[PDB]
DNA sequence: CTAGTTGATCTCATATCAGGAGAAGGAGCAGAGCG
RNA sequence: AUCGAGAGGA
DNA sequence: CGCTCTGCTCCTTCTCCCATCCTCTCGATATGAGATCAACTAG
């Protein structure tokens, strides 16, 4: 879902053209995903560890960015194509021990350093500190 | 349901028959049998659309069947042949009520007599 | 079986369409006056963030407003009574038939469950036979593009549907890829061996 | 008698699919019955 | 506290 | 023989119902000015 479905959904979306004359395009092209992180009021970008999310009742999620191109054509087919890079569009809760979790590919020693059980299988989300599992 | 379809089918049928039937029924007057008719109740009109001549032909077939039975079994008397044929024809007329069924019954009797003659 | 991936894809498709709709409305209410608009203010990240959060938090797979219409019971709270409970919860399957129904057929143990779904583990209450658990070695496919398979089939002796005449279908073998009838073949045995 | 003070109360104004079962109505046809 | 949901028990 | 009067089945709508009891967790869910009146509050 993270690797393919999100990008496919974004690309399949038809671009929006608006008329008031000037016309707009507003095309989305590519998506970026950061690792789960928490910003306090100062804005320091610390990594959100799953145990901290459990204890402080946070959502273990990653911010999603997309590149957006805006074009405007008024008269004489003049192209005003401008690009907005890494536009923040939302946060995606991350399933624990997946490819994009901070625990991915950590040794048992590293997991214990983070107060995580090595035998914990993952495969669930943390939403407001609550562990959530999706039923097939 | 089925009852509704049965009445609807009847409605479909009678009008088709009317289309396939004459405006007025050309009633062919019943042929009165000749006084020489050996058919019992030859003047009866019990079976509709049945002609006395058809009964005569059927009685002739019965006569042939009885003759075959006699020659196979060597029956002695001859008057019984005519009386027996007339009785068979009268019985068939009394039993049946439709021309086609009457003819089928007579043919069945003929086959029975033929089989009996074959048996001896 | 719809796993986390497809379910989140459904949610995210809905949420992205809503985001584009809101961007459209915001941009229209500015371009109606000629003055340009800043798409930074047109993007309501709360849409996606809160939609995903709500669906995962409550288990109602759908918009918060159409909660009565949405199917519930997805995204349950992970059971931590013991380790076996957690493992079983992470391998749980659900039939959305509806526990109120009283037909025994969907609750019966079908022959085809052999090796795929545990024949023993099932709740003994109102959900008997509708909630299932994976067998130990069972796996669920994540899907892949059929393009390489279609290219190989074309490279082989498969004939496209538009080219062949209808008379040739009778004795040939129809070839379906992901439910699409894509052609016919004259030597199905060799084709199966090759595949 | 008789004006002035005190509280309550009201108005108004200010922006921006794998249910089912039964009862009630209406529909169309079919015929009966009488002018 | 209310509502809903879910998981359970007999 | 036209016209009406049921009336007969039948399809459609619609409304109702779907064991008892118990435990737990979890998410969501203005302000003042003016007028009126009535009780005073005294002259």
């Amino acid at each position: 879902f993270i690797q393919m479905s999100v990008q496919r959904i974004v690309e399949d979306a038809p671009p929006i053209d608006l008329q008031a004359p000037p016309r707009y395009l507003l095309k989305f092209e590519q998506i970026y995903l950061s690792k789960p992180t928490h910003w306090e009021r100062d804005g320091a970008p610390s990594p959100m560890m799953p145990n901290e999310a459990r204890l402080r009742n946070l959502t273990y999620s990653a911010p999603l960015y997309v590149d957006i191109t805006k074009t405007v054509i008024k008269e004489g087919e003049e192209q005003l194509q401008t690009q907005h890079q890494k536009t923040f569009i939302g946060k995606i809760p991350i399933m624990l021990r997946s490819t994009y979790c901070l625990l991915n590919g950590l040794t048992d020693r590293d997991l214990c350093e983070l107060n995580e059980c090595p035998l914990d299988p993952g495969g669930y989300f943390i939403i407001n500190g609550s562990e959530k599992v999706l039923i097939a | 349901r089925d009852e509704a379809h049965k009445r609807e089918w009847n409605l479909f049928y009678q009008k088709q028959m009317q289309l396939r039937k004459g405006k007025d029924p050309k009633i062919e007057e019943f042929v009165p049998p000749d006084e020489n008719c050996p058919l019992k109740e030859a003047s009866s009109r019990r079976i509709p659309r049945l002609t006395v001549k058809a009964r005569e032909h059927c009685l002739r077939l019965l006569e042939e069947a009885l003759s075959s039975n006699r020659q196979s079994t060597r029956t002695a008397d001859e008057a019984d042949l005519r009386a027996k044929a007339v009785e068979l024809e009268h019985e068939t007329f009394r039993n049946a009520k439709v021309a086609n069924l009457y003819k089928a019954s007579v043919l069945k009797k003929v086959a029975d007599i033929h089989r009996a003659s074959k048996d001896g | 079986l719809d796993l986390a991936g497809p379910l989140l894809a459904f949610l995210f498709r809905g949420m992205f369409k809503n985001l584009l709709k809101e961007v459209r409305i915001y941009a229209q209410k500015f371009i109606d006056r000629g003055k340009d608009f800043n798409l930074e203010l047109a993007i309501k990240t709360r849409i996606i963030s809160d939609g995903l959060k709500y669906s995962l938090a409550t288990g109602n797979w759908g918009d918060q407003k159409k909660a009565h219409q949405a199917r519930a019971g997805v995204s349950q709270v992970l059971n931590r009574l013991t380790f076996a409970s957690t493992l079983s919860h992470l391998r749980r399957l659900n039939s959305p038939i509806g526990r109120d129904g009283k037909l025994a057929k969907p609750r019966q143990l079908h022959n085809t469950l052999w090796g795929m779904v545990c024949p023993a583990e099932t709740p003994e209450g109102h959900a008997v036979g509708l909630v299932k658990n994976l067998a130990l070695m069972a796996y669920i496919s994540v899907g892949s593009q059929p393009s390489p398979i279609l290219e190989f089939l074309e490279e082989w002796s498969m004939e496209n549907l538009e080219e062949i005449s209808p008379a040739a279908i009778a004795d040939a073998t129809k070839i379906f890829v992901n439910g699409c009838w894509v052609g016919i073949h004259k030597d199905p045995e060799q084709l199966m061996n090759t595949l």
